């Protein structure tokens, strides 16, 4: 997942005394949909995407069509 | 009085028996399917040392063979399989005539018409579909279909009119008439998903069952809910008798053979009672089918055996 869900950059910046190293690492958030850019599953703990429906009211009858 | 004796038991499978059928043209054949991904055609000797030997073994599937049915001539045989395809066999050496291409998921149920020109299929696609014998799609049903998996479809014997049964896991039984492909009716009933349905040889009835394990009776043409019977824990397969008005219900530890006129249980078939514990001490019975003689019936179990019985007076 490190290849998809993060980007990482490095830039050197000078000053009058030596060099300072900057590094920035940022994590991409998309999981529901789109662009689609990074893939929809979650990275580190890969979650079970769970919809819900649950009803019954059934009783016996014949309904002609 | 008409009662049952344990006839014998067949052997020759590595996978659970899924279905059995028999052609009345040759009652000396019998056909079987299984989760060893092969359908076995038998050679029945009536010796009680055995009760039959496998003649040939038809091969070529990459997943289970769910249901199987014979031709009306007994010279062809057809299969429905969880690899999403069907095959049309030539039951003389092997050599498939045709394989039917097009489903995205399993083909659970399948049946073969009386005129040998219409072949249907139930799928986990949530589509009933019709198939020419040339192996192309006459029609596809995707409107007013089940909202869950299609459990079993049937061709109905009738005076001449086209009627086909359909039942799914959405706890409904839909009857369809061809050449408009409409809902003839919707029957509501049974708590829990439907496993099976079967039609009377006369054809005016639909004996249905499922997870509920209750046997409700419906009228094909009247469209009325006759009654309900307590059929035990679960009923996976049903089959009317050809020469009686009985109904034979396949429950886990036993098969319950019911006389219909009057409504009562004749006997309960018990197999070997060998000591085992605890979740399914005997194997569940899952399929069953009568012979055309009506003396003998057969059963499918999950121990890879087909147990035989015979009626004795």
């Amino acid at each position: 997942p490190v290849n998809y869900y993060v980007d990482t950059a490095v830039r050197h910046v000078l000053l009058r005394q030596g060099v300072l190293g900057i590094k920035v690492k940022i994590m991409l958030p998309w999981d529901p949909s789109g662009k689609i850019g990074p893939k929809k599953p979650l990275p580190d703990h890969v979650s079970i995407v769970e919809p819900k429906d649950e009803i019954l009211p059934t009783t016996p009858i014949s309904e002609q069509k | 009085t008409e009662q049952m004796t344990l006839r014998g038991t067949l052997k020759g499978h590595n996978g659970w028996v899924t279905q059995i059928a028999t052609t009345p043209q040759f009652p000396d054949m019998i056909l079987s399917a299984s989760r060893d991904k092969t359908i076995i055609m038998w050679k029945l000797t009536r010796d009680e040392t055995n009760y039959g030997i496998p003649q040939r073994a038809l091969r070529g599937h990459s997943h289970f063979v769910s249901d199987v049915v014979i031709s009306s001539d007994g010279q062809f045989a057809l299969s429905g399989s969880w690899d999403g395809t069907l095959r049309l066999w030539d039951l003389t050496t092997g050599t498939t005539t045709r394989r039917f291409v097009g489903h995205t998921k399993d083909v659970l149920s399948v049946a073969f018409s009386s005129d040998n020109r219409q072949i249907v299929s139930g799928s986990r696609d949530k589509t009933i579909k019709l198939w020419n014998t040339l192996g192309v799609c006459k029609y596809t049903v995707q409107d007013e279909s089940h909202s869950e998996w299609v459990s079993c479809v049937r061709f109905s014997p009738n005076s001449s009119n086209p009627i086909i049964v359909s039942c799914g896991w959405d706890k409904l039984v839909k009857v369809w008439n061809l050449a408009n492909c409409k809902l003839k009716t919707n029957h509501i009933g049974h708590t829990g998903y439907l496993n099976t349905v079967t039609v009377s040889p006369d054809g005016s009835l639909c004996a249905s069952g499922g997870k509920d394990g209750q046997a409700m009776l419906w009228d094909l043409n009247e469209g009325k809910h006759l009654y309900t019977l307590d059929g035990g824990d679960i009923i996976n397969a049903l089959c009317f008798s050809p020469n009686r008005y009985w109904l034979c219900a396949a429950t886990g530890p036993s098969i319950k053979i019911w006389d219909l006129e009057g409504k009562i249980i004749v006997d309960e078939l018990k197999q070997e009672v060998i000591s085992t514990s605890s979740k399914a001490e005997p194997p569940q019975c899952t399929s069953l089918a009568w012979s055309a003689d009506g003396q003998t019936l057969f059963a499918g179990y999950t121990d890879n055996l087909v147990r035989v019985w015979q009626v004795t007076i």
